[PDB]
């Protein structure tokens, strides 16, 4: 539900999962990861309308409010839900420490 | 308060091609965490007769490296300090800042 | 047992099972229609769910037959 | 990490609780709930810049690549954490029900 | 499809003192669900002798509610329309839209 | 185990207990963050990208800079 199974294979204005690449040394900052020099870690974008995946009863509630005052600078936000890891390889002195970063990339997005 | 680790080149001795010139760039492409939160970045410009051997690690300034005692290895920058070697020339630098090795020093 | 239609549910069939209803709602654009499954839980309250009885340009409703999402 | 306390003592104009009354009959349209007429449920809103109650680790690169990247559209997101229920009487029939709706009022904030 | 109740008025029999007028509210505190889906908004106002009453209540349109099946059980307004009954005035209305027998209309 | 300095803990006499550390950040005005910082979210453990405007990350008890 509001996965990239969905958003990357549909198309729609409405919060969804939206694609994301990443440079570590540019656009993190970082300069210790080895391998890679970057990853896919996508990101969630998209309105909230009223009944669009709403997380929680008072992510409803928000909508519903602000479906009743346009612009009232208080709605559900899309924000990520899953997140996987991401295979790295970074240096410790002359051998390579080979680990798992968690909650990199995004599978799913919700509204709330 | 804590002490952490800071990151440098670490390609040990690789064949170079710098020579010449007033500052070089290692381009060694493995920037690694030194085990030691004391160590701090080196890089030895050895150049035998015909061949250039450039050596990237880090080291333990408490230490002496090749025989030399790291007085500059408190430095931001790697401003090469010759020395003196028989058979060859000997340039060594040693900073502490990440990835300090990885543009050597002769000039300005 | 409850069997609805569901869209977001792209390689689970297209479809969902719930314990409480299915929903379409439909709205204009300039046809954005989704229908979903929602369950009991969060039908609140119970007699008379908020979620079925639609707001405002929208058209909504549920229903508790298998695949009645349009 | 963000809470009522913290952000309705001061004023951080940065992701936290806001102030929000909403009035089921006028603002939902709710005409059902026999009492209360209304309640507190406060909302999120504010920037998220790098470290301040981020959540997750993607959290803290949305953060950093927004913060490498200006107006990227992609940065961590003002929403609750801690949702709290709201008992609510309501008539069905002659009989008098009593309730709670679980999750209808935000306690905590949090960038996502 | 489903079908789910609707809202009406539910205080039974009160006291009430609006009279001689077009319309009046109800003003009951109490707005509920009807139990059953087929029910609907029934409003009953009577003035026997030395006071004034008012009913407000659910109930399904099939069954006669004091002898008087639900004219316009399927109108939108609580159309506040006549009945004769011996020493008393009975006026009665009904609906099938929500809090519809909250305002009479006579 | 430990126990930090924190800002945010409003009603919680703006302290906390972790394992990790403590961190500290500074900065036309002036204002800095205090807060705490599980083991699990140093990542990298042998140079966490979050302890290395200044920052320190101290391995003692309310040892918050101003």
């Amino acid at each position: 539900a509001l996965d990239t199974n969905y958003c990357f294979s549909s198309t729609e204005k409405n919060c969804c999962v939206r694609q994301l690449y990443i440079d570590f040394r540019k656009d993190l900052g970082w300069k210790w990861i080895h391998e890679p020099k970057g990853y896919h870690a996508n990101f969630c974008l998209g309105p909230c309308p009223y009944i669009w995946s709403l997380d929680t009863q008072y992510s409803k509630v928000l909508a519903l409010y602000n479906q009743h005052n346009p612009g009232a600078s208080a709605a559900p936000c899309c924000v990520p839900q899953a997140l996987e890891p991401l295979p790295i390889v970074y240096y410790v002195g002359r051998k390579p420490k080979v680990e798992q970063l968690s909650n990199m990339i995004v599978r799913s997005c919700k509204c709330s | 308060a804590v002490k952490f680790p800071q990151l440098c080149k670490f390609c040990d001795v690789r064949f170079s091609t710098c020579d010449n010139q007033k500052s070089c760039m290692s381009n060694c492409s493995i920037t690694s965490i030194c085990e030691k939160p004391q160590e701090v970045c080196v890089a030895v410009w050895r150049k035998n007769d015909e061949n250039i051997t450039l050596e990237t690690v880090c080291h333990d300034p408490k230490l002496p490296y090749h025989d030399f005692i790291l007085e500059d290895a408190a430095s931001p920058k790697c401003i090469m300090k010759e020395k003196k070697k028989p058979g060859e020339t000997f340039f060594m630098c040693s900073c502490s800042s990440d990835e300090c090795n990885d543009n050597i020093i002769f000039s300005e | 047992a409850l069997q609805c239609f569901c869209h977001l549910c792209t390689k689970d069939n297209f479809t969902c099972v719930t314990d409480g209803l299915c929903f379409v709602s439909v709205t204009e654009t300039t046809v954005i229609h989704n229908s979903m499954c929602i369950a009991e839980i969060d039908l609140i309250p119970r007699d008379r769910p908020f979620v079925c009885a639609p707001s405002s340009v929208t058209t909504t409703y549920c229903c508790n037959q298998d695949h009645c999402n349009k």
